[PDB]
RNA sequence: UGCCUGGCGGCCGUAGCGCGGUGGUCCCACCUGACCCCAUGCCGAACUCAGAAGUGAAACGCCGUAGCGCCGAUGGUAGUGUGGGGUCUCCCCAUGCGAGAGUAGGGAACUGCCAGGCAA
RNA sequence: CUUUAAUGUUUGAUGUUCUAACGUUGACCCGUAAUCCGGGUUGCGGACAGUGUCUGGUGGGUAGUUUGACUGGGGCGGUCUCCUCCUAAAGAGUAACGGAGGAGCACGAAGGUUGGCUAAUCCUGGUCGGACAUCAGGAGGUUAGUGCAAUGGCAUAAGCCAGCUUGACUGCGAGCGUGACGGCGCGAGCAGGUGCGAAAGCAGGUCAUAGUGAUCCGGUGGUUCUGAAUGGAAGGGCCAUCGCUCAACGGAUAAAAGGUACUCCGGGGAUAACAGGCUGAUACCGCCCAAGAGUUCAUAUCGACGGCGGUGUUUGGCACCUCGAUGUCGGCUCAUCACAUCCUGGGGCUGAAGUAGGUCCCAAGGGUAUGGCUGUUCGCCAUUUAAAGUGGUACGCGAGCUG
RNA sequence: UGAACUCGCUGUGAAGAUGCAGUGUACCCGCGGCAAGACGGAAAGACCCCGUGAACCUUUACUAUAGCUUGACACUGAACA
RNA sequence: UUUUGUAUAAUGGGUCAGCGACUUAUAUUCUGUAGCAAGGUUAACCGAAUAGGGGAGCCGAAGGGAAACCGAGUCUUAACUGGGCGUUAAGUUGCAGGGUAUAGACCCGAAACCCGGUGAUCUAGCCAUGGGCAGGUUGAAGGUUGGGUAACACUAACUGGAGGACCGAACCGACUAAUGUUGAAAAAUUAGCGGAUGACUUGUGGCUGGGGGUGAAAGGCCAAUCAAACCGGGAGAUAGCUGGUUCUCCCCGAAAGCUAUUUAGGUAGCGCCUCGUGAAUUCAUCUCCGGGGGUAGAGCACUGUUUCGGCAAGGGUACCAACCCGAUGCAAACUGCGAAUACCGGAGAAUGUUAUCACGGGAGACACACGGCGGGUGCUAACGUCCGUCGUGAAGAGGGAAACAACCCAGACCGCCAGCUAAGGUCCCAAAGUCAUGGUUAAGUGGGAAACGAUGUGGGAAGGCCCAGACAGCCAGGAUGUUGGCUUAGAAGCAGCCAUCAUUUAAAGAAAGCGUAAUAGCUCACUGGUCGAGUCGGCCUGCGCGGAAGA
């Protein structure tokens, strides 16, 4: 009776460090907020991070709680 | 816990009721206590045809899911009871006529028991005429007269 | 140039807690009244207005204290990719990488900018 | 004109009487040596009956069809869409009739903005009140809460309270994610007009995933877009929206339940039943530590609590050969071989005085029945002996015969 | 009847070997008998399943109808209460 | 041929000779070829005609939108910093070829439906007309005779003549057994059985003609065939199903995977296969750099689970127990920690026939099995089933393993009487060391198998006593109360409550075995003398034996 199957949400990280991205590109697909947007990174309603400008995605740890932050630099 | 099989069966029953009320005539619709919106939807379903009619019937059933159905079921039950009584009377008349044509004296006795006022002489004459018509491939005038006489006797009894 | 003070950031538990001492020259805080601005599902509690009379108790800044919390090697160990062996539902050999915990040790902070008091 | 009254017109529902239509397989006469048929007279019923079209109902008697898919033979039992966790092997994705559970809502606010605020568990004091109501203080740092089952996240609070509004608006949307595709989601940014806020700025719904259904067709509002000669209208085309547990949920019809041993056709050991093979839970047998029984004394004889070993003699699973044919249980003739030996033969121990016995080793050279019970293999009973042994050979033998 | 110079045992082998590996035996060719096997020959299995295959049958499965049957319209009229 | 898979004992074949399988027409897409070229091109038809006329007609060069309409612009909106579709490549007519759809379109093999006719000499029933059914059996009504009653009834006799009656020929039925199943016959023959004056049979003639006829009513028979006869047509019906598809050579050469499907053996889309065109050190290997995990491992901060000890709400205080505290564990559904592989992007030396990507034409396939790696399931059994990756076979021959595709080494262009080598072997069959060095084994272990057991063998840590001479042996001793109080029935040491004393002492205990009702008696604890050197209890074990019996 149990074990009913449901299509996966295809979450994960789409863009990794060292890869240039364009404005509006989706960086990471997450259900909650595992990573927090920083400079040049915007967060949508579905807790999805996107790039507002061209650059290379970067990841840093900041804040009192040491939460992981995703930021983009124009390089 | 509600079984989805039971839910599907209930939906099928609701759709059957919707189709039956749609098929019903104008007088039946007037008699049945239907709301204005449901009446308009039923009229639209009757006007339309093809898959549109079936999907409008599906809408009718979906609305009936929430709307009460007991008055509608009662009205349909009484109308069907009247129709079935009429059909059963017609079937009894037809079977009695067939038995009169086939057997003879036994059917005459049955007719007399059902209606004491029935004329044995007239029934015998009509049966003999029907047998002669059957033998001579003549029109079933005797059979029609027997049917009319039985209908008159039934009306008098009722 | 520094003993100090308040704010703006990086780093964020070597960065936070337990104990004692240390400060009113400026700043900070406490404090007085709120008639008026301000608001309490009631209150100057919270916030705000005019003062600083009075003080450094609480908090706040500094120092010592290792008692915690925390970081933390080296080596070893578990594990594991590659090609093999065996008493092959498990283990071992050559090679590469390499844990967690614990130990020695560190540790009770560092740093850039602005503005004010002291002596220079 | 609403309302009434005498004559005169149209007639309809209804009753009676009549016959000229209509039937006479009633009688008489002729064509006619004629039970057919036609023609002339009469009687019988007579606008009845029936006939042709339509219509209401009945109508497996007849004609055309359906009765989906997964399933540890098949039926029954359970499921057909979406969401959360593990299996799912540290990108994504990944099956099972695997294990745990939910959804087909709801909110004119529970949405946007501005401002402010921060719970569980316990201790202390206090009228009902008591461990657990509410009040004050103490540690706390998310264990609270975040409408719905679950997951992650939420201190800037995505949590709670208060002032205003509907940005839950219209026309687009670069650039991406996700699937083979239809399709679905994110998305900075441009034009118009708005809500909050003095403002930087936020608002294109709900902290975030399920709450949904393509296409055809129809319903409502707008559009001279077209409207088959002209001027219109009807009908069409487009924009906005509504209509399906089409739950068989990527949905073949608007419309469909079962048997065939009277069946057939083309195939499948892709797929079963008897036999073969693998495997060995179960079944039989042997043994180990050993509590204990055995008049004391464990192993003369049994021997629980546990485990270890051989076989396929019953019950188990795959169907790997076989459905272009392997004839599947018993009886007879023919029998073959192993010893886990019934007796005969040689031996050990004995709770073995002797005959008669209890247990174990070697030895298969040899023998190893008849009747009743069932079809029976097998097993029970009665009678004799030395016994009337256990097993493998398609549970031997239907290319031997009767079922 | 694919062709045969067509022995037995152990194991394997699409899983029951005349034909594989090892082993043992056996002169060649005829005739009268037994029948273990060449999963002997016979029927593109009647048994189980597949087919949106067929045919018959059942109906309160679907769609129509013969037949039955209600009424209207013409044959079908005349007198009046 | 089937399949993951064949000599397999799954399929077909006896062979020879002949015949036999992707053709043809209409329209569409692409390739090669010929021309013209912003033009190409003719159909029908005329035509002393494969010529020449015929520009009727069709296709692209200008597209967008549904259309109006607009125009190298168009569609959306009052319109965009906007977005989709057009421009910067040239189309057309024939030939041949690769597909597409229509026509039976690769072929053979079905059941089954309708239409138009033929049959009742076979067979079933009915009608009309004739014959046959030996022979022998008891006899119901009626009549007659004697007795009998007032008269009947009744009785004993003659005549009398009906049996789906009895025995029994011919004849009829096949009810049973056998003969045979290409037969003697496409259902007949032999031996019994049943009837043998009745719903009997038979010669002859006619009718009942196929969603129908007939059936003393089993789906039986209807010209050897019947749950729907035969003959011709629709029709070469359809068939997701069986089977076959015939000459050669070279190059490349996969899969049984994902989504979908009234879908599971059928088929649509993507990856995978192939040829062509256009494209970037495009991609792969390896080094370095930046990455997020939550698997192994470890742990229990949290979620469940588990044992112990304590405070213990609550509950009925010797009594059960919540919320918790300290320790030990476990978890694919827990992570305060956490890797190696796996994957993304960047930089780089070198190799790889661009091994990388886009498009077009055609495919094939959508049954996979095994081992290794971490598993679900199953019994951590199955040559059992399902997952992510490599390989094998399918699609790969060879050598080793006795034979075995998944076990090991190894990728066949062809030939040569050449050498080397991988795995595996060197006593031989059968090619090579009866090689060398130091050991283990005394069992055919090698050359199937475990819990357990054991003076088998070599060694190690060792451990106790040992020429003030150890162990076991060789002629010697074990004398006396201790016949005990005690349960005195006798235990006296040889069953127990009990001390576990004491003299001779080179030496003896108030006691270990054998048996007597207890006695008694014989050994052993220790002690005189000679020889005398070494002696004894376990652990680790590699190699050995039993447990190990099947036709």
């Amino acid at each position: 009776r149990n074990g009913r199957d449901s299509e996966a949400k295809r979450l994960g990280v789409k863009r990794f460090g060292g890869e240039s991205v364009l404005a509006g590109s989706i960086i990471v697909r997450q259900r909650g907020t595992k990573f927090h947007a920083g400079a040049n990174v915007g967060c949508g309603r579905d807790h999805t991070l996107f790039a507002k400008a061209d650059g290379k995605v970067k990841f840093e740890v900041k804040g009192p709680k040491n939460r992981k932050f995703i930021s983009i630099e124009a390089e | 816990w509600v079984s989805k099989s039971e839910i599907k069966r209930d939906a099928e029953e609701l759709k059957r009721l919707g189709a039956e009320i749609v098929d019903l005539g104008k007088n039946a619709l007037d008699k049945i206590p239907l709301d204005a919106d449901l009446r308009a939807a039923i009229e639209l379903a009757q006007r339309i045809k093809m898959e549109g009619r079936r999907r409008q019937l599906q809408l009718i059933g979906k609305m009936l899911r929430q709307r009460d159905v007991e008055p509608i079921r009662q009205a349909l039950d009484k109308l069907k009871n009247r129709h079935n009584q009429q059909v059963v009377l017609f079937h009894k008349l037809e079977n009695l006529r067939d038995r009169l044509i086939d057997q003879g004296d036994d059917a005459i006795a049955e007719v007399l028991n059902l209606w004491p006022d029935a004329d044995r002489q007239q029934l015998r004459t009509l049966i003999r005429n029907a047998k002669k018509e059957k033998e001579g491939n003549k029109p079933p005038k005797s059979a029609r007269q027997i049917f009319q006489y039985l209908r008159e006797l039934a009306e008098n009894e009722g």
